DNA sequence: GATGTATATATCTGACACGTGCCTGGAGACTAGGGAGTAATCCCCTTGGCGGTTAAAACGCGGGGGACAGCGCGTACGTGCGTTTAAGCGGTGCTAGAGCTGTCTACGACCAATTGAGCGGCCTCGGCACCGGGAT
DNA sequence: ATCCCGGTGCCGAGGCCGCTCAATTGGTCGTAGACAGCTCTAGCACCGCTTAAACGCACGTACGCGCTGTCCCCCGCGTTTTAACCGCCAAGGGGATTACTCCCTAGTCTCCAGGCACGTGTCAGATATATACATC
């Protein structure tokens, strides 16, 4: 009758991949109200007891190649009232870009530069397309912004947005 | 002026050079092209193996500087005795 | 008079599967286990309180030795069932 | 090519992966095993988990180039550090 | 000695003696001191660590359809299970055999 | 088969593999190198314990030494495979 | 004299098929002889030096047991 | 405060070879070393005297000790120079 | 009245004194002999020793006077016996022996 | 169609699960002291940031070195079988030697006194590194 | 390319002086362990008999190994680019130390109960044969 529950790791990762899977495919998009900030434009504010690693968002957006890539991005910036929303990553020796200038349900292209933030992005593949993730890396409370790092350095860039170093 | 956006992984930081080096070292002939990822999770393992000991014996001590005594310590306990910081 | 655990890897069984026995080489291998374990636990717990400058062997030093032995998920089910374990002794 | 560079490394005794990026790994990984709380890396003990880290790494290719040896080979594949650890344990 | 006495164990739920714990701890020469709680949770964790192994154990009595843990029985449960088997991983278990495994290129075609 | 056979019935039976009385002979006279020339009597059950960790020991070495002679391409065990799965652990 | 040769060919056959080996040279059998010798030295120095230790002359299977537990190979069944 | 062996390695030093000087890091590594092989000699000789139900860590439990842990040769001089060093200390008073 | 250490009664360079101490306060046994800490002191006296000629034999080797960790790790991984004895041991700065397997070389 | 292997029945046998006397150790209550928990302080030393520099990494490209698949030879391992042999088991014997015990004697812990070795700060100098040149 | 040789240089090591703490000495006691003695267990030896296992031989064929080809993928090279790093600085957290007190554990003694050896009923599983089926 004593009986040990263990759940050994295998279990383990595949219970917390079908979580991550499950949270992605539904999309509740818990606690996130988008609200006006001091200058940088606008703000998504988690209202969360986040914590390490504790999924956040999802940057959903259209997964392309790299030909395409490294031209859509300078082809979009043509239109100096596009913002920032097109995310590129490096993966399994192909680099990919999240088209997710067209505005969705979602909220991830609704985040903007810092290297002081809060959040950090990962990558999580469901049945091979890589989704990119973001989860808390830190202790977040309820009424924080989201405020992750775009780890581009154009040096064009750099001396456009002083922002960017921030 | 748009800027894209791009991320880093911090075990990416293991460079492919230095793992030639380190091979090289070890003696290696000629590396394979694989061998840089699978480096990059060996090494990852056993610095999760040695960190985790380490930091247990920090939070043990109620401290919060990882001195070089606990790094000693935790490769002592994993049968890697490390000689030169103190033991 | 020789020491063993044999009775008590009895009751643990009888607790477990309440209609299995054991043989007396198995017998004989759980209490080599227990041993063993209790040298390695104890051991630490030792390894610690000397490099902490402590005199006594306390809760805190076998917990800390039991998360350093034992593996992740048996470490995380042994410090619960030690903590609950504690706790309910100093109840009563 | 290879072998000045072999036989420069072997008789050299620093270390080889940089200081920045390897303390950079070890603390991302110290910032998972104290549930998302950052622990002051002391400067020394950065030092002894990389010279411990090299001498395994160095140690682990010793290995698996006595194996890639063994297959005939001359390359270092995948399937030789990973057999070099499966036999060592 | 009024209030009649219920054994250290007893009163910490244990199975494990607290008591022979506790004197082991002492006349094993661990530390000039031993905690009051040392023993306590230095058998629970036995207790849970033993009926971790003769859990596995005694699924592995009854997949053979036995109802005696055996040596063999043991080795079974260690080797199989991830992590005890990482405990026990320098440890040889008198007549506990080992895992049948055949490496699958062997197999004929 | 035949040797599919051997292995499927060894690898799952429990028994000591090497003869009681050879091993034992052998174990005193390797006792015997060692204060030389004084016969210590041996417990009848350090005998086992002894056969037991020598079994285990080869049996495991071979299992790890054919680790190294299926990696080899070869089928056949050879001396150069347990030379090198020993020179590997570390022995 | 000549008692390793005791440890008979389909001995070491036996051990290896346990092992998992499909085919064996020829040549294993005085490795693994040699083997099989080094490994009983070891095992019998520190057996026989727990043994002149304690002041008996008949090994013990705790002696052994320590042996083998100094040697970081811990033997469960026989005591501990 | 703290003890270490810098001075008695560096003596011994002087006397294998008197024209030769050892670097701070090699210091540590000999104090380490010194250490290590300490704590093994004596654990071994505490586990030797637990395993024989007694408590005196004796030099017959030390030249246990060190013909368990040191290799062939090490061991055999070891041991030697340990009893020579024993009888000169119980010879002189 | 005057008196002399044991280290030197015992003709030793390590201090008895010191490792009796630590024999003491280590809680290895609830006594220790007085032969012991002797004893002791003078398998590390000799094992330093050891160590110390090999590594001073191979910093004369390479034509330098100071003993550095990398001639510790030659003296140790050259020397058969230390080698089984500090097998488990790295020796951070120590390098690795110029070995490359002569299947490598060119023909 | 052997040849072996999965499934049931009969059984019986040594091993296991269980009831009992007792005795040795586990529990309770109490006292004392010293170990450590807590608070406060000081300053080390860790973190963070910036500029610049440059060493090193990244990337792309050609090519030729090596991996891998295929193939043929021949040799040496597995299998099968009749023979030889040595392990194994059961007995008895017996006796060395392990385990236990009581005596007592030597030896180690403890404690006061002391004094000198060693540890830290100061200071100098040379070993080994570096920058440049000639020879292999 | 790389070693042998000059000359600078620098920074770290080797020596010197003042304090302090811990190593030495001496005396006492109590207890550990050395020793002599005794019991009785179990280890060694032997020997007859069984017979299971080893062994030696022969044969074939599975496989190791050497050779060849081709295809692709590491390596070396050159150029750009990037981020490690070193110095410098500033801050401030938290490591290390210390003092106080309190509470937690060792020691002691008395009580008592649980667990251990011992004897015993019984049954789980290992054979043995028969029945049915899988397999090369």
């Amino acid at each position: 009758v004593r009986r040990s529950s263990r759940k050994s790791k295998a279990e383990l990762q595949s219970e917390e991949r079908k979580r991550i899977d499950e949270l992605i495919e539904s999309g509740k998009e818990e606690g996130m109200k988008i609200d006006l900030i001091d200058g940088k434009g606008r703000g998504v504010i988690a209202t969360k007891q986040f914590s390490r690693g504790d999924f956040v968002v999802e940057y959903h957006g259209d997964l392309i190649e790299i030909t395409d890539a490294k031209k859509r991005e300078a082809l979009y910036a043509q239109d100096p009232s596009t913002g920032c929303y097109m995310y590129y990553f490096q993966y399994l020796s192909k680099t990919y870009c999240v088209d997710a200038t067209r505005e969705t349900n979602r909220l991830g292209r609704l985040i903007n530069h810092s290297k002081c933030g809060n959040c950090q992005t990962k990558l999580h593949d469901i049945d091979g397309v890589p989704h990119l993730i973001l989860i808390a890396s830190r202790d977040i409370a309820a009424g924080e912004e989201l405020l992750y790092d775009y780890g581009d350095r154009s040096k064009a860039s750099i001396e456009a947005h002083p922002w960017l170093k921030h | 002026k748009r800027h894209r956006k791009v991320l880093r992984d911090n075990i990416q930081g293991i460079t492919k050079p230095a793992i030639r080096r380190l091979a090289r070292r070890g003696g290696v002939k000629r590396i394979s092209g694989l061998i840089y990822e699978e480096t990059r999770g060996v090494l990852k393992v056993f610095l999760e193996n040695v960190i985790r000991d380490a930091v247990t014996y920090t939070e043990h001590a109620k401290r919060k500087t990882v001195t070089a005594m606990d790094v000693v310590y935790a490769l002592k306990r994993q049968g890697r005795t490390l000689y030169g910081f103190g033991g | 008079r020789k020491e063993s655990y044999s009775i008590y890897v009895y009751k643990v069984l009888k607790q477990v599967h309440p209609d299995t026995g054991i043989s007396s080489k198995a017998m004989g291998i759980m209490n080599s286990f227990v041993n063993d374990i209790f040298e390695r636990i104890a051991g630490e717990a030792s390894r610690l309180a000397h490099y902490n400058k402590r005199s006594t062997i306390t809760s805190r030093e076998i917990q800390t030795a039991v998360r350093l032995l034992l593996p992740g998920e048996l470490a995380k089910h042994a410090v619960s069932e030690g903590t609950k374990a504690v706790t309910k002794y100093t109840s009563a | 090519g290879w072998l000045k560079e072999i036989r420069k490394l072997q008789k050299s005794t620093h270390l080889l992966i940089r200081k920045l990026p390897f303390s950079r790994l070890a603390r991302e990984i110290c910032v998972k095993f104290t549930r998302g709380v950052d622990f002051n890396w002391q400067a020394q003990a950065l030092l002894a988990l990389q010279e411990a880290a090299e001498a395994f790494l160095v140690h682990l290719f010793e290995d698996a180039y006595l194996l890639t040896l063994h297959a005939g080979r001359v390359t270092l594949f995948p399937k030789d550090v990973q057999l070099a650890r499966r036999i060592r344990g | 000695a009024r209030a009649k006495a219920k054994t250290r164990s007893s009163r910490a739920g244990l199975q494990f003696p607290v008591g022979r714990v506790h004197r082991l701890l002492r006349k094993g020469n661990y530390s000039e001191r031993v905690g009051a709680g040392a023993p306590v949770y230095l058998a629970a964790v036995l207790e849970y660590l033993t009926a971790e192994i003769l859990e596995l154990a005694g699924n592995a009595a009854r997949d053979n359809k036995k109802t005696r843990i055996i040596p063999r029985h043991l080795q079974l449960a260690i080797r199989n299970d991830e992590e005890l088997n990482k405990l026990l991983g320098r440890v040889t278990i008198a007549q506990g055999g080992v895992l049948p495994n055949i490496q699958a290129v062997l197999l004929p075609k």
